[PDB]
């Protein structure tokens, strides 16, 4: 995925402080200046921090950056709901000859209780199998904060091909849901003993498993 | 004040070509290196290409070398990205960004983005498959059941349940763009397991672009002993 490593998710209540780390190597953060980009939901990224620790006009001093060795850190004090966003670190990498980014961190400003996800896994319907297709549908519901990681397993081996996953969005009850799809051929579906949808939320992984030969 | 505005985004087939522009205003365009950055829907930022103030120097991400060509016209304050041999993986919002280099390299000014969708698809109504309630859910309490609305183009579809008589516990998800070049979404509802013998559950899927409406009955599976 991305060259720089960021935590997927950080959260704290309004008025608290958080830090978001960015881990790299000599050829990127080690030898070059780190910038930070803020992406508010449904907007283009914007420059937050440049030259490791400098603020553009209009960025308040609640926002700070530092770099040491092959790591960088963004600090946010006096957290407020308007800070809720995806944050990306960036730098130059002299070894890839490329501007590189971290994978992004979703910052949640906590406004409701934390809730571990419910995970509902549907095997391919008889009807879809008879149309010669096979989709596993992993429905992930009633969680907060709105940030998950989804991994699919065929028996015990990871599957990366045929995977599509939606960005969490709010349910009527104000908690988050998200969906993930694993697209197989009927041949692939029938030729494994089981498939699993693994969801990682905060300090929990919840995994559901279905089997071609079992009534799910 | 300084601004960037991308255009040229839209639908193009695998193997096809598309050209994006960006118009700059409020500064001396020729004084600044320029950058394209993309973001597949719900994924991270990915740098694509950069170009020196003059044009005489160009840079590319490995993934786009020999397919994309960045260029600019300083007389028209315009940046271009010509994309050729497009692939499904090139599907993304493309942002133009001003690249500063005074001390470190960073992108201080961004456009609003333009979406590029790479699919061979044309108008196609959905297939609707049942997401039958788990046989382990149906013994008591509640059960999740749904509809998988698959293989349609373009967006959107709207989903109701029992012709709008059932709204509590309903969640319709955003669409994904599959490797097929077609959209899929799901709608789910939680219902009393006791009702499953005797209440009918029908998703109602409307795809106005193909004038298709599909009503799909969702029932317990044959293999489920409860039914
Ligand atoms: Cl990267
Ligand atoms: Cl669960
Ligand atoms: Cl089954
Ligand atoms: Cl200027
Ligand atoms: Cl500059």
């Amino acid at each position: 995925q991305s060259v720089l490593t960021q935590p997927p998710s950080v959260s704290a209540a309004p008025g608290q402080k958080v830090t978001i780390s960015c881990s790299g190597s000599s050829s990127n953060i080690g030898n070059h200046y780190v910038s930070w980009y803020q992406q508010l939901p449904g907007t283009a990224p914007k420059l937050l921090i440049y030259d490791n620790s400098e603020r553009p006009s209009g960025i308040p001093d609640r926002f700070s950056g530092s770099k040491s060795g092959t790591s960088a850190t963004l600090g946010i004090t006096g957290l407020q709901t308007g800070d809720e966003a995806d944050y990306y670190c960036g730098t130059w990498d002299s070894s890839l000859s490329a501007l590189v980014f971290g994978g992004g961190t979703k910052l949640t400003v906590l406004g409701q209780p934390k809730a571990a996800p419910s995970v509902t896994l549907f095997p391919p319907s008889s009807e879809e199998l008879q149309a010669n297709k096979a989709t596993l549908v992993c429905l992930i519901s009633d969680f907060y904060p709105g940030a998950v990681t989804v991994a699919w397993k065929a028996d015990s081996s990871p599957v990366k091909a045929g995977v599509e996953t939606t960005t969490p969005s709010k349910q009527s009850n104000n908690k988050y849901a998200a969906s993930s799809y694993l697209s197989l051929t009927p041949e692939q579906w029938k030729s494994h003993r089981s498939y699993s949808c693994q969801v990682t939320h905060e300090g929990s992984t919840v995994e559901k498993t279905v089997a071609p030969t079992e009534c799910s | 004040e300084v601004q960037l505005l991308e255009s040229g985004g839209g639908l193009v087939q695998p193997g096809g070509s598309l050209r994006l522009s960006c118009a700059a205003s409020g500064f001396t365009f020729s004084s600044y290196a320029m950058s394209w950055v993309r973001q597949a829907p719900g994924k991270g930022l990915e740098w694509v290409s950069a170009i020196s103030g003059s044009g005489g120097s160009t840079y590319y991400a490995d993934s786009v070398k020999g397919r994309f060509t960045i260029s600019r016209d300083n007389s028209k304050n315009t940046l271009y990205l010509q994309m050729n041999s497009l692939r499904a993986e090139d599907t993304a919002v493309y942002y133009c960004a001003r690249l500063r280099a005074d001390l470190g390299l960073y992108m201080d000014l961004w456009g609003r983005g333009t979406l590029v969708t790479v699919s061979s698809a044309s108008t196609k109504g959905p297939s609707v498959f049942p997401l039958a309630p788990s046989s382990k859910s149906t013994s008591g309490g509640t059960a999740a059941l749904g509809c998988l609305v698959k293989d349609y183009f373009p967006e959107p579809v709207t989903v109701s349940w029992n012709s709008g008589a059932l709204t509590s516990g309903v969640h319709t998800f955003p669409a994904v763009l599959q490797s097929s070049g077609l959209y899929s979404l799901s709608s789910v509802v939680t219902v009393p397991s006791s009702s499953l013998g005797t209440q009918t559950y029908i998703c109602n899927v409307n795809h106005k672009p193909s004038n298709t409406k599909v009503d799909k009955r969702v029932e317990p599976k044959s293999c489920d002993k409860t039914h």
